[PDB]
RNA sequence: AGAACCUUACCUGGUCUUGACAUCCACGGAAGUUUUCAGAGAUGAGAAUGUGCCUUCGGGAACCGUGAGACAGGUGCUGCAUGGCUGUCGUCAGCUCGUGUUGUGAAAUGUUGGGUUAAGUCCCGCAACGAGCGCAACCCUUAUCCUUUGUUGCCAGCGGUCCGGCCGGGAACUCAAAGGAGACUGCCAGUGAUAAACUGGAGGAAGGUGGGGAUGACGUCAAGUCAUCAUGGCCCUUACGACCAGGGCUACACACGUGCUACAAUGGCGCAUACAAAGAGAAGCGACCUCGCGAGAGCAAGCGGACCUCAUAAAGUGCGUCGUAGUCCGGAUUGGAGUCUGCAACUCGACUCCAUGAAGUCGGAAUCGCUAGUAAUCGUGGAUCAGAAUGCCACGGUGAAUACGU
């Protein structure tokens, strides 16, 4: 199997964002360089809470909230130089805060 | 009450064999939800079984299941101030999970030093009709012949089944005007 | 008194979130009560205008103020001091420099806080509610949308019992999920005590306002989308 | 069993009772709010009147109780007796 | 017409993966043997049992991939696959499987454990009074 | 409710800095395994009085928006109650009713 | 939702009154940080680092100590004085708006009937006409399955090879996140007043709004919160405020509500043996490491979590072994030692582990959820989270009797 050169990570709470804000970065990578992929699944997160309904007592009826969190990696084979200068230039979202640090 | 026809469950041949009547055999053997210990225990009892006779590993079993076999049942619906019991002839599905029931309730007291051979040992002796459950066949037929007396509140119920097309007499059945 | 609240389950489909932003688990506190900070003290300074939402977003190094309003230039004031002196106080709560923009006005007599405004400004003012409830539901009714409630509550006239009334007409779901559709209840204070409207407004079942995105993964960026399949 | 752990404790409130206390050998019993100390050889021969939250109980401070709190000498909860239930107060 | 013909296995959201062709009569389990897979296990005789029942002992060659579920189960699964895969000998082969059970993949889905309730239906006991 | 518990906090968080930051890593250096037969000397250990008050178990936050304490969840900084008057109105980005 | 103090309301002990926290003034100090000593700690006194901001260059704000006011502060009282919010009935299967007509009117009618259902769903029909609410639906999710990606995913075949995608490589294959597809009593047959619909047929994973959730009428019950919070009436404001500490609900004569696990052999003992899902790990966890019976210790590559780790998932299987004797089940207690989070483990904290070893053999009165991925049962992770889960939330293992009949 392949070894992880480097990691670009999409990170967001509304899932149709990011599906979008991922193909948009794979366009532009397309686009300003000539090694790119289709963009990788990558799992889902959601962290569970449990809460009252009622201000006091009423212990069956209870709420339950979910947040959902989407992961998208892309996972670019080789960007060029000029492909990493396209996609930190034209970010402004905020559904999505895009990862490109490496750790 | 209920305002239509609502169904039942299938039992999909068992894993370790391929039969559904053992596969719903093994499904009342289940204790703490482990039909996978269920099926080691019957498959482990077989085959004692079949030492005994070698013509089938089922010979025993078979034979048992039609034995014991209750064909009549006793029901209960209270009525005011009296209670009573009303007999119903028993649909087939529970006539044959009662007797299960019956070999495997009676086969965790047999205090053999194995779960295997106290289940051999009940159903060896339910085949012959001999063992433990032939008892629990005769009580449950006594009570059926026995309840025969029995309507649902009953002395206004006479008029107002006589017309509704029904006899000149108390019906000893459930939910019925009688 | 009953029911999980009527536009909490409408969030995550058409219907946007009242904020949009994300701060990776561990600052998600520290993001969402300064986001809470920036809500409380920005309004008490509008205060003289009439405004149906507030929307606070957070790009990359930025805070970004959406703001909805009963009119384009209400939030403005004369010769932009005013809405510096907003953005003034966004960028000194915030860990940010701030941007405010005023949206498009849109059924701004229909919208959830503004109708509702309308209606508790009967009740703030005690007047009889002999013709109230009729009044504001022939003014809803003739400016638009397809079904109105309204539930009035605070002892109408001054009294000494719980008293409630109500008024519904027309189309109001209430177990939908899909469109947005406008709810507001409403706090408000007179002589007497506190005094509050709950207003189901129903503009229609299918709204364009926010819809989902233009294409699915499949057709979307590169042209040229096989792989390999190995050969480092 | 539960423990001391690792540290180093002499109680920073009784390092300095004890040092104005073990120069005239002994006095009047020291006011302690301290149910935190364990009992040292440094406080022997001393009297600690430990607070229990209502009022201060005399511990008599010996060698016999230094593997010990200043709190377990002096009690915190009351027992109801069942001879006959308890009918009366104790302080 | 195809190199091996392929079963998908469904049995309690478990996937055996299974590919048939004919050979010797082998079985080949994770790339391995019996014994390695499903060590000391009654699972021997489960991936046995769809072999013989169809009377094809000595006619597949097999080749099976698993994930998922208790290993009791996967088998369980495996004795799905093996009749899954089975299709085209002839056209009624799949039309007496399926009246049999055995391409019908477990209709029951998941139900959530439910909000306010101690399970999925399990709702609190109380006597109160 | 009640201001005297939120209040509490307030003052404590101040006195975590000054007093607690030069006792920070102090439980590993002094006291546990690495002080055998180095330091362990009683008049280092005596000074963590000052921060008793500032002691990372009375590090227990509470809602930040109130300081009113229990039944906390430290990734909204709120509680059951508070959390849920936000989510009703949409104000949480993300947060919505479960349904699966 | 994680009770030594904190928390904590309660109670007592020290100590001040603009006061924990904001603006404003008066006077010393910059706040921030480090430090000796007295004092329980609060507090106070002195010390050294720094001497910022503005400037009537005095002096002040900022923030802290002191002081006074305007004022801040109140789990302060009242839930027939309230607002905001939610619970009951009940998935009852009904309730209402607009309008006419019949009666003098209160009010009927529709909202009632026959047939049918999850349904005011649908065929028929009368003064009910027109229409909305609950339900029905859109909706998310799941299941195959259509579809694109092809990694930290997969691997019929092929290579190093323990046969693990770790890697040369490979796309038959799940598989993951996303557009979602399919199922409508629409087809065909039987039944049913044409009929809704129930059942049967057939392909498909699945025929009966496919499984699961969302999902709750007007609103009485004067149900409950002034303790999320809004808030009038209305009281203290040297306090129904505040710092600091200790003590408590975790008490004991007991009963009771709940959940757990057990009372066996379906198991437990020893040895050998197998596969999870989902999520947590940015303040944090963490392989190897060397020490340690373990817990843990101290070091640390590494990480961003489909790569590494929590985690050995357990129950279940293999073999040999056990007989009602409270044991070969069950293992609580308690002594004792090692370890932990913290000035500080005593009543009231955690963990490992050695030795001995009880109650309990399914329990009177009482007493509840369930129609099937349910119920039952087994383990896991997470939310909370100083230190502590039997609980809650979700997940996967293994997975039940029957629903005639009113």
């Amino acid at each position: 199997m392949q070894n992880q050169r480097i990691r670009i990570r999409l990170k967001a709470f509304d899932h149709r964002l990011i599906d979008q804000a991922t193909a948009e970065i794979v366009e532009t990578a397309k686009r300003t360089g000539a090694q790119v992929r289709g963009p990788i699944p990558l799992p889902t997160r959601k962290e569970r809470f449990t809460v009252l309904i009622s201000p006091h007592v009423n212990k069956d009826a209870r709420d339950q909230y979910e947040i959902r969190t989407h992961l998208r990696l892309v996972d670019i084979v080789e960007p060029t130089e000029k492909t990493v200068d396209a996609l930190m230039r034209l970010d402004l979202a905020a559904g999505v805060d895009v990862q490109i640090s490496l750790g | 009450p209920r305002r239509r026809v609502i169904g039942q469950r299938k039992i999909l041949p068992d894993p370790k064999f391929g039969s559904e009547l053992l596969a719903k055999f093994v499904n009342i053997l289940m204790v703490d939800g482990k039909k996978s210990t269920a099926e080691s225990i019957v498959y482990s009892a077989l085959e004692t079984l079949a030492q005994r006779s070698g013509k089938s590993e089922l010979e025993a079993f078979e034979v048992a299941l039609e034995n014991v076999r209750p064909t009549v049942e006793v029901k209960s619906r209270r009525v005011g101030g009296s209670t009573y019991q009303v007999p119903v002839e028993v649909r087939p599905v529970r006539r044959n999970a009662l007797a299960m029931r019956w070999i495997v309730e009676a086969a965790r007291k047999r205090g053999d030093k194995s779960m295997a051979l106290r289940l051999a040992n009940e159903l060896s002796d339910a085949a012959e009709n001999k063992g433990t459950a032939v008892k629990k066949r005769e009580d449950v037929h006594r009570m059926a012949e026995a309840n025969k007396a029995f309507a649902h509140y009953r002395w206004l119920s006479l008029r107002s089944f006589s017309h509704q097309a029904g006899a000149s007499s108390k019906q000893p059945a459930l939910g019925y005007l009688n | 008194g009953q029911k999980v609240h009527p536009n909490g389950i409408r969030l995550g489909i058409v219907k946007p979130w009242n904020s949009t932003w994300f701060a990776n688990t561990k600052e998600f506190a520290d993001n969402l009560d300064s986001d809470f900070k920036v809500r409380q003290y920005l309004t008490k300074e509008l205060a003289k205008a009439s405004v149906s939402r507030i929307v606070i977003e957070r790009p990359a190094k930025s805070i970004r103020v959406t703001i909805h309003t009963a009119r384009p230039g209400i939030v403005i004031g004369k010769k932009g001091e005013d809405v510096e002196k907003l953005r003034k106080v966004v960028a000194d709560i915030a860990g940010v420099p701030a941007q405010i923009n005023i949206a498009e006005v849109r059924k701004p007599e229909l919208d959830a806080k503004l109708v509702a405004d309308s209606i508790t400004s009967q009740l703030e003012r005690r007047v009889m509610f002999r013709r109230a409830m009729k009044r504001a539901v022939q003014n809803a009714m003739r400016l638009g949308a397809k079904g109105i409630k309204v539930e009035v509550s605070g002892r109408l006239g001054g009294a000494e019992i719980a008293r409630t009334e109500w008024y519904r007409e027309g189309r109001v779901p209430l177990h939908t999920l899909r469109a947005d559709i406008d709810y507001n209840t409403s706090e408000a204070h007179t002589t007497y005590g506190v005094i509050g409207v709950k207003v189901w407004i129903f503009k229609g079942e299918i709204l364009g306002g926010m819809a989902a995105v233009e294409q699915p993964e499949k057709p979307a960026a590169q042209p040229k989308k096989q792989q390999r399949k190995g050969r480092k | 069993p539960r423990s001391l752990k690792k540290g180093p404790f002499i109680d920073l409130h009784l390092l300095k009772k004890v040092e104005k206390a073990v120069e005239s050998g002994d006095k009047k019993p020291l006011r302690t709010w301290s149910r935190r100390s364990t009992i040292f050889p440094n406080m022997i021969g001393l009297t600690i009147a430990v607070h229990n939250g209502r009022q201060h109980v005399p511990v008599f401070v010996t060698d016999e109780m230094v593997g010990h709190k200043l709190g377990e000498f002096a009690p915190t909860r009351t027992y109801r007796g069942h001879a006959a239930d308890k009918k009366a107060k104790k302080k | 017409a195809e190199n091996q013909y392929y079963g998908t296995g469904r049995r309690k959201s478990s996937a055996a993966r299974v590919f048939i062709k004919p050979g010797n009569g082998k079985i080949v389990i994770n790339q391995r043997s019996l014994e390695q897979y499903f060590g000391r296990e009654t699972a021997r005789m489960v991936v046995r049992q769809p072999l013989e029942l169809v009377d094809m002992v000595e006619k597949l060659d097999l080749y099976i991939t698993v994930k998922g579920g208790g290993i009791s189960g996967q088998a369980g699964a495996i004795r799905h696959g093996i009749t899954r895969a089975l299709m085209e000998y002839d056209e009624s082969l799949r039309s007496e499987l399926r009246k049999a059970g055995f391409v019908t993949r477990d209709a029951r889905q998941v139900e959530r454990k439910k909000v306010g309730l101690r399970k999925a239906r399990r709702r609190p006991q109380f006597s109160k009074r | 409710a009640k201001q005297s518990m939120k209040a509490r906090e307030v003052k404590r968080v101040a006195l975590a800095d000054k007093y607690f930051a030069k006792r920070a890593e102090l439980k590993a250096i002094i006291s546990d395994v690495n002080a055998s037969d180095e330091d362990r000397w009683n008049a280092v250990l005596k000074l963590q009085t000052l921060p008793r008050d500032s002691s990372p178990s009375r590090q227990r936050n509470r809602c930040r928006q109130t300081g009113r304490p229990h039944g906390f969840l430290r990734k909204f900084g709120l509680s059951r109650i508070k959390v849920r008057e936000a989510a009703m109105r949409g104000e949480i980005p993300g947060l919505k009713k479960a349904s699966w």
